[PDB]
């Protein structure tokens, strides 16, 4: 309680002034992260899109889980599974039964999934 | 007489007195509960950044997987279909078309 | 008393800026006159460390050892111009001469 | 009567001790009768009543002697108030060279070692005059008691002497009035000496309590700066993560 | 002898009578010659007595026993202090019959020519009242300056407790600040 033993608290002041201040720094460091997260992300799951004008959305199935979407409106799409020996689902442009069978071998046999998309753009954009 | 300090007690008094407590603990409270929003809004977006890294790595270990590599450090994109060591570098440039640039992409992919 | 200030001059517009007042010889604070306007209570700081203000682009702070204040000012701004006067009081009784401020356009 | 008289060894040391006095105070020199005197073990009565009158008249000098001191000696004794008066017999007094002289011998010894007292007795107060007449600030107290007895001494000493003049006869005219301006000098003048020094354990002082009080008032100076230095870096800090958050915020709400 | 009891009357001696100061001239005497020594020489005669018999009290103890040489030490004394004190005014026998067995011509003269000293001396006094002042100033200075160096110091340790007091407050301030914000982080 003497002011000769003020020595003493310039450390523990000093200790705790930047102590605070990686709790703060850390903090910081931490926010930077996320926020990058996002903006490359968001840059991706928009870019993309834009180049190949391919939109991946939420398929109307609970069996064909996965719809491609082509073009600059909805004109163009076709719902496939994720995994199974059917793996073709309902396009709306109604390709024939043989243009399925085609594209459904692309995926399950080929095992190719840019052709695959290749074929059904190609098929889509020819029956509109 | 000067070099000195008039009142010292008043000046230490002074000193307890500015010392605001309250107005910093008010102040991380605050930082708290900052986290606390954002670590909500990073988690529910962490299930939408779970379904936009799993939309974003579906169509993108999907896009990636059918070759095409954003290369944005020299503002390009790589198609890489074959993988034998061959690419095809397409520019970002604002010159090209959306048309052209999509047809002539969808023509390397069908090589 | 004496208060001494310094840092003035001609600055860029978006730039940063320190004044400082060195006290020779309680609270130390800023005012500013504007061209053809009245002067204008910046901020103060009591000898403790008692702000009382003006927005986030001016910062006052005080050494007390070296008896000084600080104004700081960040992304200079044209309406900055003016010139900036130091006052001390023993709580006004201390004035400096005034540091001119102009921020270029 | 309380005292080995008789004792060989007594009465010899005690001899010894008179003959000590008596020699060393000029008593043969000053009266011639026991001239180069050496230890009488077998007095004369004449020598005896010698010693008697000197000794005495060194306790009480203008007592006047009758021819005959014999008689008087008793009565000497008890206005001294001898202690062991009541072991003499008045009738032994007349011829003491006789049988009893054990006792009156004694008695002259006790003579002796009283006058060696008593010029100690008084000697002491002598000196002691003496140094009450030239007689830290919290450590020595009373000192101030110290100057007023001495001014009473000083006044005392002016007095006896300024009238040993004034009744005398040869000196009084030149001597008297410039004694009384020296006297009066030696006064204010070490008194002087005491302000003086005491203005300078004053003002030493000063410098004492002063640098012990400039270096507190700067390490206290030292505490109010850095604490506030301390209190600033805080809220700097603290500032920054407030904003940054809200800015990060800023920019990722946007879900077009 | 009544001008004489007149006089020491006047001085405030009251013991001083035609009766006793005539052959009624007895063992009062002492008690008469210590009223005039203490009176004008200022000074107490038990003190002088009480200093006259101590040399060191404190381990030995030769001082109890010895009733032989005591009581007649201090007679002595008190004599000769009449002694000197007579050898001053022009008597050089004191003869120890002015104390003892005193007579009334005799001491009387001798004290006349005391008590016409001191009040020659208390005329000359007043021509010293300056002195008076001097020695009042002069013992008041160095008072005065005592006074000072106290008042300082004691002021100072104030100055000091004061502020430790401040201080300490300002510590534990910043403890307990220190201390809550503890809570939060970790
Ligand atoms: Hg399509
Ligand atoms: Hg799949
Ligand atoms: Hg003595
Ligand atoms: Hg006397
Ligand atoms: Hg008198
Ligand atoms: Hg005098």
């Amino acid at each position: 309680a003497s002011i000769d033993a003020f020595s003493d608290l310039e450390r523990r002041m000093d200790g705790f002034q930047k102590d605070v201040a990686q709790v703060l720094a850390r903090q910081q460091n931490h926010a930077r992260q996320q926020l990058q997260q996002f903006q490359a992300e968001m840059r991706q799951v928009a870019l993309y899109e834009r180049l190949l004008q391919l939109r991946v959305l939420p398929g109307a199935s609970d069996v064909h889980d996965v719809r491609f979407v082509f073009g600059d409106d909805s004109r163009c799409w076709i719902e496939v599974a994720m995994h199974g020996d059917h793996v073709i689902g309902n396009s709306h442009p109604a390709l024939d039964p043989k243009s399925r069978a085609t594209l459904e071998h692309v995926l399950t046999v080929q095992g190719d999934l840019a052709a695959f998309l290749v074929v059904a753009r190609d098929m889509l954009l020819a029956s509109l | 007489k000067d070099n000195l300090l008039d009142n010292p007690v008043e000046f230490l008094k002074e000193v307890r007195e500015s010392f605001d407590i309250q107005q910093d603990v008010d102040a991380m409270k605050r930082i708290r509960h900052d986290l606390d929003v954002i670590k909500e809004e990073s988690e529910a977006r962490i299930s939408k950044e779970h379904s936009k890294v799993s939309e974003s790595n579906k169509k993108l270990k999907l896009y990636r997987s059918l070759g095409v590599i954003l290369d944005l450090e020299n503002d390009q994109v790589l198609i890489n279909r074959k993988n034998d060591g061959n690419i095809d570098i397409l520019p970002l440039d604002n010159n090209l078309s959306d048309f052209y640039k999509t047809k002539y992409i969808w023509e390397r992919l069908g090589k | 008393v004496q208060l001494v200030e310094s840092g003035g001059g001609l600055v860029h517009p978006g730039g940063s800026l320190r004044l400082s007042c060195a006290a020779s010889g309680h609270a130390v604070a800023w005012f500013r006159q504007a061209p053809g306007k009245e002067r204008d209570f910046v901020a103060s700081i009591n000898a403790v460390g008692l702000v009382r203000n003006v927005l986030g682009r001016f910062s006052i702070s005080r050494d007390f050892a070296k008896n000084e204040v600080y104004l700081q000012m960040n992304s200079l701004e044209p309406e900055d111009t003016a010139v900036y006067y130091c006052a001390a009081r023993y709580y006004y009784d201390y004035w400096g001469q005034g540091t001119q401020v102009t921020v270029s356009s | 009567d309380p005292r080995p008289l008789r004792d060989k060894n007594f009465q010899s040391a005690i001899q010894e001790e008179i003959y000590d006095y008596l020699k060393k105070n000029k008593f043969d020199i000053e009266t011639n009768h026991p001239i180069s005197i050496k230890f009488l073990k077998q007095p004369t009565q004449k020598g005896f009543i010698i010693i008697f009158k000197w000794l005495y008249l060194r306790l009480d000098p203008g007592y006047g002697f009758t021819k005959s001191i014999e008689n008087e000696i008793y009565q000497i004794l008890k206005n001294l108030r001898y202690p062991f008066l009541e072991s003499i017999n008045k009738s032994q007094i007349s011829a003491v060279g006789g049988s009893n002289w054990h006792k009156f011998l004694g008695m002259l010894h006790w003579m002796v070692r009283t006058n060696i007292k008593l010029d100690m007795c008084l000697n002491k107060v002598d000196r002691s005059l003496i140094n009450q007449n030239t007689q830290t600030l919290d450590e020595q107290d009373q000192r101030q008691e110290r100057y007023e007895l001495m001014v009473e001494k000083l006044l005392i000493d002016y007095f006896t002497e300024s009238y040993k003049s004034f009744l005398k006869l040869e000196d009084n005219y030149e001597p008297s009035m410039q004694e009384l301006k020296l006297g009066f000098e030696k006064f204010v003048h070490i008194i002087n000496t005491d302000v003086t020094s005491t203005e300078l354990k004053l003002e030493e002082l000063k410098v004492d309590l002063n640098r012990k009080r400039y270096k507190l008032h700067q390490q206290v100076i030292h505490v109010i700066d850095i604490t506030s230095k301390f209190k600033i870096n805080i809220q700097s800090s603290l500032e920054n993560s407030e904003n940054e958050l809200g800015n990060v915020i800023e920019e990722l709400r946007n879900l077009e | 002898l009544q001008e004489l009891v007149i006089c020491l009357q006047s001085c405030d001696f009251a013991l001083a009578t035609q009766e006793n100061i005539s052959r009624p001239t007895s063992d009062y005497m002492v008690t008469l010659y210590k009223q005039i020594i203490e009176n004008f020489m200022g000074i107490s005669v038990e003190s002088l007595l009480n200093s006259s018999n101590q040399e060191t009290g404190d381990g030995h103890l030769q001082e109890e026993n010895e009733n032989i040489y005591l009581d007649t030490l201090n007679v002595l004394v008190l004599n000769k202090i009449c002694f000197k004190f007579f050898e001053n005014i022009g008597v050089q026998d004191f003869n120890m019959t002015d104390l003892y067995k005193p007579e009334a011509q005799r001491t009387q003269r001798l004290l006349s020519a005391v008590v016409n000293y001191a009040r020659f001396r208390e005329e000359r006094m007043f021509d010293c009242n300056s002195f008076i002042l001097q020695m009042e100033s002069l013992l008041g200075q160095i008072n005065k300056l005592n006074d000072e160096i106290k008042q300082l110091q004691k002021d100072f340790e104030v100055e000091v407790k004061e502020i430790e007091i401040e201080y300490s407050l300002l510590s534990g301030h910043i403890n307990k600040y220190m201390n809550e914000m503890l809570e939060y982080m970790q």
